[PDB]
């Protein structure tokens, strides 16, 4: 049913062009009128773009008019987003999604029904910097009680972490990412137990950072 | 409909009692589906007897029996003698006992004694017994309900024309 | 059966005791190894089936 | 009842898949069709909105009351029967009520969104043109694509063409 | 019962098939089996009687069950025929009771 | 739905007390308002009759069939709480589907009567003025306070305006 | 809640002016407009004066337009009449009301409601003559059988009568009135009970008469 893939996140420049595509799949794509939006980091919501289920009109945003690109192929059932002069007001979360617009840029058939079909999916995270993709830095904060793991001095930042291999998720704290005067991000995950296990069990986080091909485990101990 | 049971006793059991409180044919008589079992000397036992009954037909049958309640000990001493009486019932979905009760009562169609009468459904395949000493009211044929029918409870005449 | 569950019956020796939040009875269900019958069996059999645990 | 749907509109128009209610014009520059998404919208949400109360039921928890697989006594049996058959005509009666009067109301409601955005069009069109009863607007002077969008964005003025169609009219 | 909840208990009252099963299992004597409690009181008699076979046994077993409350004491007397409760039961929580004969699908 | 107050009147009075349906007017004079007693009356009177008609209720005497202070039969205690909550649940989507019903039609009575009253007052001003849509009156001579009472009192004659209006609408 | 008060009766000669005024409470009486009607001895009902919550409009009877006055304060909730040159056509009971009107001369508040307050709690008895207030007359009439008290040359005749302090209601029968030719007026009430208890009982008869300030009290006897 809801079932997606993105593709066209990465790292560019300032200047180059931007290119992200979204295809879903679980029902009828032909129909329904899709949107472009975006989200800058932190909070706040900006639509981008908005397209008819054939394409008849575009309606850009004004923030964006005349910059940008959507597009759409009931075919293969994609819809893809192209810009330019990519400036530091670009980088942001862009979500490909089916919001309730109006009627004539959905079809005829999905008109008489009340089920209001949900989208959303995931993000993108576009990011434009003088690139230098960097890799993590991984160290075990070791001491009831706690421990962590802190990742930190890489680019960009869409990095994931788990505890053992994504098993333990009880009393887990994954803390924002924090930026320095070196252009790179730091990040602390930590866990809590009671103080009778130190050197007892197996301790191990896991970091993933998808733009660098990185997968760091690291074990605490006393 | 009615189906005989097939239910023999031995010439010690008089099966053929009467009273004039059910009339017939101007003569004493008893109920038509059901049998009086006494001795037949007027002062002894009646005998322990079994007898069993087994359903044969497709459908569910639906059994009545009678359990007899006599107004004095000289009448339960005529009719069933001095021995402990007992009834048992039992089959693959019931089981159930009885004990005659001597007691006086008012005479109602002028008689004092009574009888309670008992029923149940017999399942196609299944086999009935009654373990008696003496005071039981056989079945001498047992009764089918046959399809459904819309049962009505008034006071009018009935009209054959509308 | 139900019943074989508080009675003790051999083909309920592995629902004895238990915890769920919804309870299954099938046609086939045997209460009774001995034969014999209970008293009030629907009002029981109601209880048993309305439970969670035994 | 309005006389629009069952009324004076003789014939739908199938080819309009743009909306429920569109325009259809004839002018020199030649035939086009376009749609009022007012008073679709209204009806597409009025619809919605219905079918959402609709829809949604908490349906408070029940459990068995008759046994299946065992035989329950006659009388209770019976008295267990009469009820829920009750309740069962009950629930169809009102189900065919409720089905019966939300689809009137539905049809009637769609007419009367007809005849209002009917009404509106005639107070946009007030003075410069005659309602011929068909549907159609017999304009006495002209309308351009341009003023048929602005028909559509309800910002057609009459005071510039009052003159005009005064004049046409009396000679 | 020393517990905070209700508990529900069984017992079993024997009839046997014949007068020698009777008198091997528990005598010669009257049988008297009398249950009494603060909110029940019962009395119940073995019947000896000729019974069709059923797994292979004539003799029967009529089950009984109560709730006792919190508190409450409950005594039995018999003089033989009675079948005694080894464990009661406790019924805990709700629970939703379905007969059915579809299979189970534990992926819907 | 009709179109005058979810229609071509996009905003409320919320300074006329006077009543439901009332007239503002400006006039060389100056600003002036009254209240219709006729269609607030009628509106007024249809509720109180609902109201009328919903509050009065004899409901037949009934008794308790559950025992408060003992224990009831587990089965015929299930029967009860089975019929006892399914006539719960009828009643409480009785008294929705009533509740929604009657709120809608109070609703669109409301509309239907102001837009007879609308109806009434055009008759009235037939061939001396026009209407802007926005529930306004262009009125092409004049009328006077004594002439706004007129249209109040169902008594404004257009025969003695009529010539006017000719002759400053050709002119 | 039905709780009320009313003062401006008494014996007011012809020519002279009449002022009546009532007072309610139990309610919020700013807005229910009150209205002023009339009721000649005997039968026939005639509506005197209406007035708005606000006092905007009077709209006067035409029997006694430009010659009575209604006022109404709703700081001490009183309704007030005043009328002058009291001809024989003005002795009636007046009574101040709250009857269904217009919507207009009530409030917004009380519109959607079908409660419709409804009054008219008690009367005046207004009359107009040649004063001559008089004090009554009591007679025991004394003899199944009856026995009563007749009350004679009195005026006016707001009188009420008792039996025992008001206890015994059953059997009693109090006649109207009957004027003769001095200007009085004559009123007999009765009582009956069984033909056993002559000598037995205390048969007391009460008469109140307000605009004389007179409390009669009357035993009767073979
Ligand atoms: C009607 O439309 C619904 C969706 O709104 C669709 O599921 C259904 O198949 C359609 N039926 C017909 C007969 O067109
Ligand atoms: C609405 O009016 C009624 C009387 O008609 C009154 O009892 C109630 O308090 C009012 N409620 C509000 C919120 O104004």
């Amino acid at each position: 049913q809801v079932q997606l893939l993105e593709s066209g996140g990465g790292v560019v420049q300032p200047g180059r062009s931007l290119r992200l595509s979204c295809a879903a799949s679980g029902f009828t794509f032909s129909n329904y009128g899709m949107h472009w939006v975006r989200q800058a980091p932190g909070k706040g919501l900006e639509w981008v773009a908005i397209i008819s289920f054939d394409g008849s009109k575009k309606y850009y945003a004004n923030s964006v008019k005349g910059r940008s690109t959507i597009s759409r192929d009931n075919s293969k059932n994609t819809l893809s987003l192209q810009m330019e002069s990519l400036g530091p007001e670009d980088t942001a979360l862009y979500y490909c999604a089916k919001l309730p617009s109006p009627y004539y840029f959905d079809s005829r058939f999905v008109w008489v029904a009340a089920s209001a079909f949900h989208f959303w999916g995931q993000g993108i995270l576009v990011t434009v910097s003088s690139a230098s993709t960097k890799g993590p830095s991984v160290f075990p904060l070791a001491p009831t009680a706690a421990l962590g793991c802190l990742v930190k001095d890489y680019f960009p930042e869409p990095v994931t972490v788990s505890w053992n291999s994504g098993a333990l998720t009880s009393g887990v704290h994954t803390f924002p990412a924090v930026l320095q005067s070196s252009g790179l991000y730091s990040l602390s995950s930590v866990v809590t137990v009671p103080s009778s296990s130190l050197g007892t069990q197996t301790y191990i986080c896991n970091v993933n950072h998808k733009p660098s091909n990185t997968k760091v485990d690291k074990r605490v101990e006393p | 409909n009615k189906i005989s049971t097939g239910f023999t006793y031995g010439s010690s059991i008089n099966s053929a009692g009467t009273t004039r409180a059910c009339m017939r044919n101007g003569g004493n008589s008893f109920y038509a589906e059901l049998k009086w079992l006494v001795s037949k000397s007027k002062g002894q036992n009646f005998p322990q007897t079994t007898n069993t009954y087994r359903n044969t037909d497709t459908a569910e049958h639906l059994i009545m029996w009678g359990i007899h309640h006599p107004s004095s000990t000289q009448e339960k001493n005529d009719l069933y003698g001095t021995q402990s009486l007992s009834i048992s019932v039992g089959s693959s979905t019931y089981r159930n006992n009885f004990v005659p009760v001597v007691g006086a009562r008012p005479q109602v169609n002028g008689q004092s004694g009574r009888i309670d009468f008992h029923w149940t459904l017999v399942q196609p395949g299944d086999n009935i017994t009654f373990s008696h000493n003496g005071g039981l009211i056989a079945p001498s044929r047992v009764s089918k309900l046959i399809g459904r029918g819309l049962g009505i409870q008034s006071d009018a005449p009935i009209d054959n024309n509308c | 059966h139900p019943i074989g569950m508080l009675i003790g019956t051999p083909a309920c020796d592995l629902h004895l005791t238990g915890m769920w939040d919804t309870l299954i009875e099938r046609e086939n269900a045997i209460a009774y190894c001995y034969p014999g019958a209970t008293v009030n069996v629907e009002a029981l059999r109601q209880k048993i089936m309305e439970s969670g645990g035994i | 009842l309005f006389g629009a749907i069952a009324g004076f509109l003789e014939n739908g128009w199938e080819g309009m898949v743009d909306g429920w209610y569109g325009f259809r014009h004839q002018n020199a520059q030649g035939t086009g069709q376009a749609a009022d998404y007012k008073s679709t919208q209204a009806a597409i949400d009025q619809i919605t909105g219905k079918l959402n109360r609709l829809v949604e039921k908490t349906n408070t928890e029940f459990e068995s009351i008759e046994s299946e697989f065992s035989e329950i006594e006659h009388q209770i049996g019976n008295v267990i029967n009469w009820t829920k058959d009750s309740i069962t005509d009950i629930w169809t009666y009102q189900a065919e009520l409720l089905v019966a009067m939300e689809n009137q109301h539905t049809i009637d409601m769609a007419d009367s969104e007809m005849l209002n955005l009917y009404e509106r069009v005639r107070k946009q069109l007030r003075q410069n043109a005659e309602e011929d009863g068909k549907g159609c607007f017999e304009i006495y002077h002209a309308c351009d694509d341009s003023c048929m969008e602005s028909i559509r964005n309800n910002t057609y003025d009459h005071s510039q063409y009052r003159e005009e169609a005064l004049l046409n009219r009396l000679n």
